[PDB]
């Protein structure tokens, strides 16, 4: 009787079965128990088999028979995910039955090849003015986003979702971004309100989440991202781009690190194992922004940690921060002055993120980041003052709340009006409420011309002297 | 099955059971056991040994002792009956009016509602303190986490606040009191049933009292929470009931928990700290909600384990917040009641769709204007100040005020402060800090807005003063 | 006028002192602790939070 | 396996089939001992929480029931023990002699008058192993306490049943101030105060003997020894004996409360005892937690604390006060020991010794000295005066905070300031200073009404002496009558006030 | 050991780069552990100096090629009191510390000049002009460094003026460090500038005698050799 491929719980942690027996296992293999649960024999101990159980038991109880499933793990991987709230079993907890996604793929592969990669090149957006121009960004990409707490932060992650709406609704094939989000321990109900949010926002059709909630167990929770990741890398290396978004992997390394610990199997620094860059490392590695093999396709990762106390230092976060290509640092003073976007600008980084994004943008971004930096640096001169005047007016400007994604051209607008200081004929509560009537107005009139920026990927001259002429009448045709 | 005693090497009873065993987590009742000490099967050792956790005291026992697998978990009395009354985690009425003879036994392990089975929509519910609605908006299901000292009224806080509420809001309620003072339970229960919000006349009341008191052995503290948190699911689906749950405290719950964890010769992390803190709470919080048939909307204490919170507790916790209290200590120091910190006061709840979009904003503004503020509070400390520039100088005096404003007097503790406690209208406090927002109160300084209710009150309190 | 405000600089130069004084005394606490929050941490991992217990 | 019982004299026989030896199990042979952990093997049926027997006359407590030994922690020193020893049980676990019989005594935690009486040994024992009253048990702290420290008596006023917290730095005259109260305790203990029929317990952790020697004579000399238990465990000892200390007092004293008597137990220090008992864990190795404690350094604490209690009617309502003491280092409260006893006490009384360099022992930080039972701990007499004058106070020292641009700047604060002061004056007290009520509120309303305002601080000392032997002098009426009404009456007010007004006038001229 | 064959068999001048040994180490120290190892403080791994050293010893400059290591070292929080880098030095002939605050000040090469080291330096073996000009350079920062102590009093035009000289110095010098590149229009947008050797030390030099001194001050960033920058403010106005 196997004792080489089953086994009898020989004793059952809690979540951890020691089991007796199953040798003939093959490392990692997905194991199934007689409490109907999932195990994966993970640790092939000389003499038993620490299996790491992929359920929640009293179900076990000792003895009991543990069959080999006989399979190391793949994930059901596809494309039908769009509009699926799933669990990393491949089983959907949203409760739409079960999904579409049937093919299915090892979450143990790993990173794409070099050539097979290709550098990124290819723009990735917001609707945030602020990230898509402060942080110049590509797909494919790893950029972190830090912060504590959907202090907008989980808002910020939605606003891009949806934004994608435009695109993904849109024809851009490129930038038909899938969405992963792997919500990692993160309660039901905020969840809930998320999915609901999301679905009314409805970018969910076009879109994966994960959910792993706060209760669900651990190795589960730890799971769903590479899940999510053989599923993403499903679209990236189809050609498409898929976005996960991994949310959060504090929580899974808490998990996972938990989980260690109870296979004894050791901590590390700050408790926590030593693997756990590598960990993410190797997750992330299997993140790739591919070539044309790959029909060019991305799956860009933006990866989320939430710090405790905005502590990064933290050998984890350190970790992470080694791999990441940037991360988006939030501040709450500025949030909670209602400075939405609320980040540590200085703290939000994108390493070389100029490779891989649009003109348009760029045209006004370069030169209005540096005023920005001018403008917030110097803790009166007119110049400085000006600065200020002009800071502060690009701070509504960048200003863009909670809930409020855009179309690209929309933004390179209002920014490119700022940068003429156009802006700064106006009070600074004004620019907000004159951005909204402008907006409307440009949006009326000279969604030609914004159709045209859009058309062009760059600002024309000729598009300024008719944008200029435009916003100046806007302007001064609604400065009061 | 029966087991022997094998090792009680402290309240880690090491069973060996030996007509076979159940799963974990099944109740046994120890033969030859005094009263009945259930020990919670907690793990298959192995080896159809148990390592069981003993709630009860282990004094004067024999080992080697019987014990006999009560075949399943721990069930408790469930149904009305025990909202007036003070129930141990085992049921047990530590009301001792005598039994609650119930219908319903609970096994304390209750469930989380699959995310298609719970309301997935929120509320909006206030409370009435100014700072409170202000600053973190209520609604309902919502897990409140409140930290800071109690009585310094941080538990009074929540009595007052149960003191509108429970009675007010018909959807019942539950208090656990995890290790309980069990002298501030006894106070509190003089009162409790004096003030009718117990009610003995009929056994139920509007809330039910759970107290798992200090002295309990951990393991019974750590699991009074468990069994609080099944009657409230209880409540909700069953009694529709929309509980105020109380918890104080979680935290001493958790201690209970990774105390436990350390004798459960486990790993228990960082700290200290359980492997598991994160599951037992994960797995625990999720059994509370705004489920369709109600809402266990949380209110939970949590004192803070040497008092910091970058302590992975608080770290979990945050994880399942709804609305967060974070009382400040040097606010409350500063002689402040409330105690606030006016930066994690908070619920990302508030919305200027979930409240008023000015509440919202204003809000904005005044969270603005603090924050503004403690900024220069670096600067003024260093140096002196008063070269900054006076606008400022305004938000900070305003601030001040503002905080002497959020000072809102209690009549509870009237008993105490001399100052008649104040619930306040939305409005008032909207208006309040707006009108504080239009910087009024020149003249008037910042001790006229110390312990008022609406903010006509310190003016006439600057008026006062005068 | 500026014998008062030469006699004034002290005084500011007092005020600021006061502040120092204070916090510098502060700080060193903040300070005992941090550390032994540490050593004592890792007290921790040497006490087998890294060895035996690895 | 454990190389310990493949000792080839347990082993030598389990083999042989020539086993059968100590019980093992109701004796059991120390396997090792080492650690005053004595490994002994066997002890099966054996007790739980037993006190067994070394033979070496030293006791052990059986903790860990393990399968095949016992750790068990050793009541004396392994230098007078070694490996292989017998230890029978004593069969039961502890409880402690208790009664009455102790009042008068200065005892080893072992209930062996090391005064030199020996034991004068109660009776009846009581459970160290009894725990904590139930909520319904209790009914209320109401019963005041006052320790003749008008400071205290006022602003932290003391109830009983209570548990509240001594905490303080070395020796800033903290003991001082037990004293003072013990001393005050007399009276009451010379009355026939049934409700304040106050056995003071006096645990000592830790303290070397000669801190007891003194102190010991000091409560000698304030004879109120009579009623009065030391259990001492002095630095001389191993740790669980210390450890057991409170516990041991714990079983005494909740008998008094239990007896509608009023116990009284001063803890000092559970600091010691933490960090003994901790180390004794980690010796055991048994868990630390944070600062290296065990988490249920807490439930030991909390456990034993909540068995302090103000009782119901069923315990002849009496009580069980504690006034644990802590000894701070530089106020460390996050020092996860005092969050812990912060949460539990009931108030605490913060000493500071800026305070005490000022001379003022006692040497309190009010703002913080809290009593979180605050009104129910107190007496009208008081709350007559003290009511108005801590809040007086309050704001004295809030302008205290605010003295310093000149605090003539309102008239307000400078008297707050100057009042303050005068009041200030009264509250520090002498060493041995026990007190009587009626003087406290005199001499506090003589401040209150300002009468002392109108003096200069040092004379309000001067006064205060003055005026206690004045007011003790001739108006024993009214001392007699503040005491008769309980409170400060209103005449007895008036007579005071004039008395106050006039004597006032023969102390500052 | 690829290199090695380079070294000594094809003699080779060998550039090595290495990015980073860091997560060697780490490696090591990961494993360290699960090879039932004690790792070290810092996490380590016990051995790592043997490791470090076992391994910067294997490379080298034998009469048989040289190994020109260019090796990356992650520095965690920039510590460095973080036993690896610790360690480093070493093994280290010239310690290349590059300051994230001065990348900060927004410098690129965002160095850090007084950490970016080589014990080696000498007015004999780089001459003095290098030497001397450098130990005046570093002499100056650092007590310009003292100076900022002074602006928090005294403000972004207010001091004392011969020390407000240096300080004004300091910062053309500063802004003479910044240097464009080819490669990053992405963090430049510039195009790289190259500055041949005495054209630098002449160019501190030359600061050093403060022939700019009416020149301005960030006409002086992300240049190539010095007369370019003075060229810059020309540029300018």
């Amino acid at each position: 009787v196997d004792l080489e491929e089953t086994g009898r719980v020989l004793s059952i942690g809690d979540g951890i079965a020691r089991v007796h027996g199953l040798r003939n296992v093959q490392a990692e293999e997905m194991v199934e128990f007689s409490s109907g649960l999932k195990g994966m024999s993970l640790n092939l101990e000389p003499d038993n088999v620490g299996v790491v159980v992929f359920g929640n038991d009293k179900l076990i109880k000792e003895g009991d028979i543990v069959k080999r499933t006989g399979a190391i793990v793949d994930v059901p991987v596809g494309e039908e995910l769009l509009g699926r709230v799933v669990d990393a079993l491949g089983n959907a907890i949203d409760g739409k039955g079960p999904i579409g996604s049937k093919a299915r793929r090892r979450v143990g592969l790993k990173a794409p090849g070099i050539i097979p990669r290709i550098s990124v090149r290819e723009p990735m957006q917001t609707g945030i003015k602020a990230v898509d121009s402060l942080v110049p960004i590509g797909r494919g990409q790893r950029e972190l986003i830090i912060g504590d707490r959907q202090t907008g932060k989980t808002s910020i992650a939605i606003d891009t979702i949806i934004n994608q709406k435009r695109f993904n609704d849109g024809t851009d094939e490129k930038k038909k971004l899938y969405c992963i989000y792997v919500a990692i321990g993160q309660k039901r109900s905020t969840v809930a309100q998320l999915v609901k949010r999301l679905t009314d926002a409805d970018a969910m059709k076009y879109t994966i989440v994960v959910s792993a909630t706060a209760s669900d167990a651990a190795p589960l929770q730890y799971l769903a991202p590479y899940s999510g990741c053989s599923m993403g890398e499903y679209f990236r290396d189809n050609g498409k781009h898929a976005l996960i978004i991994y949310d959060d992997l504090s929580k899974q390394a808490v998990a996972y690190r938990q989980m260690s610990l109870l296979l004894r199997r050791p901590p590390g620094r700050e408790a926590y194992p030593g693997d756990v860059f590598y960990l993410h490392s190797r997750l992330l590695e299997r993140a790739a922004k591919m070539n044309d093999a790959f029909g060019g396709g991305s799956l860009t990762a933006l990866p989320v940690i939430e710090t405790q106390a905005g502590d990064v230092s933290a050998y984890i976060p350190t970790n992470v921060i080694s791999i990441t290509d940037g991360q988006i640092f939030l501040e709450t003073e500025l949030f909670y002055k209602g400075i939405r976007p609320a980040i540590n600008v200085g703290l939000s980084v994108s390493r070389v993120g100029s490779a891989a994004q649009t003109r348009a943008m760029k045209q006004v971004a370069g030169t209005m980041k540096l005023e920005l930096a001018q403008y917030r640096e110097v803790a009166l001169d007119a110049a400085t003052q000006q600065l200020l005047s002009r800071g502060v007016r690009l701070t509504e400007l960048l200003k863009q709340g909670q809930y409020s994604p855009m179309a690209i051209e929309e933004q390179v607008a209002v920014i490119y009006a700022g940068v003429r200081g156009y802006l700064d004929k106006l009070e600074p509560s004004k620019i907000t409420k004159f951005e909204n009537a402008f907006l409307s107005h440009v949006i009326s009139q000279h969604q030609a011309l914004l159709g045209k920026i859009r058309t062009d990927g760059k600002i024309s001259e000729e598009s300024d002297a008719k944008l200029k002429e435009i916003v100046t009448n806007f302007l001064a045709g609604f400065e009061a | 099955t029966t087991g022997r005693i094998v090792a009680v090497i402290g309240a880690v009873v090491d069973v060996q059971f030996d007509e076979g065993l159940p799963p974990i987590l099944n109740a046994l009742e120890v033969q030859g056991r005094e009263t009945r000490l259930v020990l919670e099967v907690a793990q298959h050792l192995g080896e159809s040994t148990v390592r069981t956790i003993a709630m009860d005291g282990t004094e004067g026992l024999v080992r080697g002792q019987k014990v006999l697998d009560s075949g399943a978990p721990i069930r408790i009395p469930v149904g009305p009956e025990t909202l007036g009354r003070i129930m141990n985690v085992i049921g047990e009425p530590i009301d001792e009016r005598g039994p609650i003879k119930t219908k319903q036994f609970a096994a304390i392990h209750a469930e989380a509602p699959e995310f298609v089975e719970m309301s997935v929509e929120q509320e909006i519910l206030v409370t009435g303190i100014k700072v409170v609605d202000l600053l973190a908006p209520y609604a309902k299901g919502g897990k409140i986490g409140l930290f800071g000292g109690a009585g310094v009224g941080k538990t009074v806080l929540i009595m007052e606040l149960i003191n509108n509420v429970a009675k007010a809001h018909g959807g019942y309620s539950v208090f656990a009191g995890v290790g309980e003072r069990t002298r501030e339970g006894n106070d509190l229960y003089h009162e409790m049933i004096e003030s009718g919000v117990i009610n003995l006349k009929d056994a139920t009341s509007k809330v039910a009292l759970v107290y798992g008191q200090m002295n309990e052995p951990p393991g019974a503290r750590a699991r009074v929470a468990l069994t609080g948190l099944t009657v409230a699911e209880y409540f909700r689906d069953q009694e529709g009931q929309d509980v105020l749950l109380f918890i104080d405290n979680i935290f001493r719950f958790t201690q209970a928990g990774s105390e436990v964890s350390a004798l459960l010769g486990r790993i228990p992390s960082a700290v200290g700290y359980q492997p598991t803190l994160a599951t037992d709470m994960g797995t625990m919080q999720e059994r509370i909600t705004t489920t369709k048939k109600g809402s266990i909307t949380s209110v939970q204490a949590i004192y803070v384990p040497a008092d910091d919170l970058t302590d992975p507790a608080p770290a979990t916790t945050f994880a399942h917040l709804d609305a967060t209290t974070v009382l400040s200590r040097a606010i409350a120091e500063l002689g402040i009641y409330p105690a606030v910190d006016p930066l994690d006061s908070t619920s990302r709840i508030m919305d200027p769709n979930i409240v008023g979009s000015e509440h919202y904003d204003v809000a904005r503004g005044v969270q603005k204007i603090l924050q503004d503020y403690k900024s220069l509070q670096d600067i003024i400390a260093i140096l002196g100040m008063d070269e900054l520039s006076e606008e400022d100088k305004l938000t900070v005096s305003r601030a001040r005020k503002i905080q002497r404003f959020l000072s809102q007097p209690f009549q509870v503790a009237e008993v105490f402060t001399g100052h008649l406690g104040k619930l306040v209208p939305l409005k008032e406090t909207i208006k309040g800090f707006q009108q504080i927002l239009a910087g009024e109160y020149d003249h008037l300084p910042e001790q006229a807005f110390y312990m008022v209710g609406p903010i006509e009150e310190a003016v006439a309190k600057a008026d006062k003063l005068a | 006028s500026t014998t008062s405000e030469q006699s004034a600089r002290m005084t500011a130069m007092d005020n600021a002192s006061k502040n120092a004084s204070e916090m510098i005394d502060k700080l060193t606490l903040t300070f005992n602790r941090t550390r032994q929050a540490v050593i004592t941490k890792e007290l921790i991992e040497i006490i087998s939070g890294a060895a035996a217990l690895d």
